[PDB]
């Protein structure tokens, strides 16, 4: 609703060429070209080396599989340390006598 | 290293690549002329050419990769859509006469500017071409309009063409290829092919076998025909007499619908009606549609998206937002699908929207293809789907199903008006045309033998297949072969072969599915819950398996065969034979077309 217009919103980031695939809880910021063949091209695009930066076109008139979606990840860890990062609310009124 | 994986690699970026400008390519088909125009015409043919330049860089690095040394079709069909030679095989030099060709009937022949005494008649589509023949039946028409329609088309269309049919054929013999027509079926012949080393082997032989047995019944259903014609005009249209081709309804007359109307067999007869609610109910086609998509999806049809229901139309605003009468369809993809037709209140337009809306829903069905593959197993396929349920909405069988009227309304058995007849003349009325006009355009573009007998032997068997002999032999000034709207534009003529057949062979299993043999023509596909179980496979393999493995589960056959067409006539036979018993069968053979 809020993420597409027409002529499609290209200011998010995605690559689907990458050399190696991804670890866990790891993230990958730098991009070299997709030299898929043995030949080298020096880093320029056309032939055995492909553009591995992509973007999708989000216009609102896509289906839903290409509407954006926005997704978190809420990860949990107990790396044995003291922190807490909860608590209750719970609490009745007193009562005396 | 290898190219294999090379090749596949650009694979994954030529999807995407496709994608984006196939949708820029489809982003409007109406929007020309309904408002004023800003820019419209422009927009999407600089798109197409975009789309077209990109597809040149694409397709001719797509060339280096390793089309051979591939044992396996799985993935190799989305190599040879991009790599296919196509028109780059041609010069510079060549390449600029072809286009001077396309243009010289684009426009003396696309409307028709023919000069009449006093303009009685003009030979124009302009002012109601096809609707005047269904009021007015006046003879000089019969006979004048069949020699100026051509008079004014073939001084010019006859030599031009020439060049295409021997001199564009010269790369077809580099690559083994008999034609331009062996060209429109790459896609059907396979060869080099594991286990799918599949050819056209049938089509030295396709031919004969299937029309051994329709002209002993085409021949009874003529005289049945004509019967009812000769009160209309007794001095032209007489048992004698014969009909040309000009004289069926069109300047052609392919199809026989408008003969309908002069054989009429009961005028006193009452009439009931299909929808039967021409009152203050005001029904509305919108609220009906919804109610047929239960029976299309009761064969697991997928659902079509909001976009048709977000984005349509009940009643016309009249205004300059418009949308003309196109049927096409909307291979827009990225999910994004929209139905806008002529969504008038009409009972003709009501029929056919199992072909308009409801034909649709095969564009998602094999959505999870990438945009090469999304299509059907041949082009056949996608057409005849479509036709499936388009004859049983004015039945009042599915009537039963809406519940609008009584639900408990007799269903009468006076099913005798030549409606039902009506039927029959556009489907085989117009088989024998396809039958004989790609025979003679298959050796006609190899050029073997000289042009002595183009013209003469294009008139042998026509006068005495359909019974249709012409008041005016033609010359060379009449290019008639060229005189066609097909022919003249180059357009694929081989598809009528495999459209025609396979819409009955996937009309039939649906019908014995529903267990309903005999009358095809009465194929009860209301309710049918019981067929959606199965054919759900079929809409996902898309062209990612062979047509043969798929036509099993319907037919359980491996070619082209005949046998729905024989049940179809049985019932109408039965009385149209005691109603044929003073007319002759057929006609006579090679007489006089000037008496
Ligand atoms: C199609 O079959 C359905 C049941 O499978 C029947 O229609 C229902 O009939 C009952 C009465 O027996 C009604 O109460 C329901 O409202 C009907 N549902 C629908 C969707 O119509 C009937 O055999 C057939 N329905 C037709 C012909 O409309
Ligand atoms: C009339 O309005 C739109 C507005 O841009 C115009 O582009 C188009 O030609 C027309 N739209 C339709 C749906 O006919
Ligand atoms: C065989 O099928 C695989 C499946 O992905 C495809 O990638 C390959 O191009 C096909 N042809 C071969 C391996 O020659
Ligand atoms: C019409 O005749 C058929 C027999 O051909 C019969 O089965 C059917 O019930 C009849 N319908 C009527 C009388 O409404």
């Amino acid at each position: 609703n809020l993420d597409s217009k027409v002529g499609g919103n290209y200011n998010y980031l995605y690559r689907l060429f990458r050399k190696s695939n991804l670890k866990p809880f790891e993230r990958d910021i730098s991009t070299e070209i997709y030299q898929a063949g043995s030949t080298p091209c020096n880093g320029v695009e056309g032939f055995n080396c492909y553009f591995p930066l992509q973007s999708y076109g989000f216009q609102p008139t896509n289906g839903v599989g290409y509407q954006p979606y926005r997704v978190v990840v809420l990860s949990f860890e107990l790396l044995h340390a003291p922190a807490t990062v909860c608590g209750p609310k719970k609490s009745t009124n007193l009562v005396k006598n | 290293s290898t190219t294999e994986e090379q090749a596949k690699t650009f694979l994954e970026k030529f999807n995407h690549e496709a994608e984006d400008l196939s949708y820029q390519s489809s982003l409007a088909s109406w929007n020309y002329n309904t408002n004023i125009t800003d820019e419209n015409v422009q927009k999407m043919n600089e798109a197409r050419a975009k789309w077209s330049a990109f597809y040149e860089e694409q397709s001719r690095m797509a060339k280096t990769y390793s089309l051979e040394e591939i044992q396996n079709l799985t993935l190799k069909r989305q190599l040879k859509a991009l790599q296919q030679s196509g028109t780059s095989v041609l010069s510079a030099e060549k390449s600029k006469r072809l286009n001077t060709i396309l243009n010289t009937m684009s426009t003396i022949y696309s409307t028709g500017k023919v000069l009449d005494p006093n303009t009685q008649e003009c030979l124009a589509l302009e002012p109601g071409l096809d609707d005047i023949m269904e009021n007015s039946r006046d003879y000089n028409r019969r006979l004048w309009a069949w020699e100026g329609w051509r008079a004014e088309v073939g001084k010019q269309l006859r030599p031009l063409y020439e060049e295409y049919v021997v001199l564009e054929n010269e790369m077809a013999r580099a690559n083994n290829y008999e034609d331009y027509g062996d060209y429109w079926r790459g896609d059907y012949e396979v060869t080099e092919a594991g286990d799918y080393d599949y050819s056209r082997d049938q089509l030295m032989k396709d031919v004969e076998n299937t029309f051994a047995e329709i002209k002993p019944l085409y021949e009874q259903l003529h005289a049945y025909v004509r019967a009812k014609l000769m009160d209309t005009y007794p001095s032209y249209i007489s048992p004698t007499g014969c009909l040309p081709a000009h004289l069926l309804g069109d300047m052609w007359g392919r199809f026989w619908t408008n003969l309908y109307s002069l054989t009429v067999p009961f005028k006193h007869k009452p009439s009931i009606d299909v929808t039967e609610k021409m009152k203050n109910q005001s029904w509305d086609a919108e609220r009906i549609f919804k109610e047929a998509e239960k029976f299309f999806v009761s064969i697991s049809l997928p659902h079509m998206t909001q976009g048709f229901w977000d984005n349509s139309m009940l009643t016309e605003p009249g205004d300059g937002r418009k949308v003309v009468c196109h049927p096409t369809a909307w291979d827009l993809g990225k999910g994004d699908f929209r139905i806008k037709m002529c969504t008038k209140v009409t009972m003709d337009d009501f029929l056919t929207a199992h072909h308009e809306m409801g034909h649709i829903q095969y564009d998602m069905a094999y959505a999870a293809q990438p945009y090469l593959l999304r299509d059907g197993a041949n082009e056949g396929f996608h057409e005849a789907v479509g036709e499936i349920m388009s004859l049983s909405a004015a039945t009042p069988h599915y009537l039963k199903a809406l519940g609008l009227l009584e639900p408990d309304f007799y269903e009468d058995n006076e099913t005798e008006i030549n409606f039902l007849l009506k039927q029959a003349l556009t489907i085989v009325g117009t088989l024998p045309f396809t039958y004989m006009l790609e025979k003679w355009r298959w050796m006609v573009f190899k050029g073997e033998i000289p042009k002595e007998q183009w013209m003469e032997k294009w008139w042998e068997m026509k006068r005495e297949i359909v019974g249709v002999v012409e008041p005016l032999p033609h010359d060379e000034t009449y290019c008639d072969p060229a005189c066609l709207f097909h022919v003249a534009e180059d357009y694929s003529f081989i598809r009528y072969y495999t459209r025609t057949i396979y819409q009955f062979q996937f009309h039939e299993a649906l019908c014995k599915t529903a267990n309903h043999e005999g009358a095809l023509f009465k194929c009860d596909i209301s309710n049918s819950t019981e067929a959606g179980q199965r054919l759900l496979q079929m809409l996902s393999l898309g062209k990612s398996e062979p047509w043969t493995l798929a036509l099993e589960s319907i037919v359980g056959i491996k070619t082209m065969d005949v046998k729905p067409l024989l049940n179809y006539f049985e019932p109408l036979f039965t009385w149209l034979k005691e109603q044929n018993r003073n007319s002759f069968v057929g006609w006579s053979t090679e007489w006089t077309p000037y008496s």
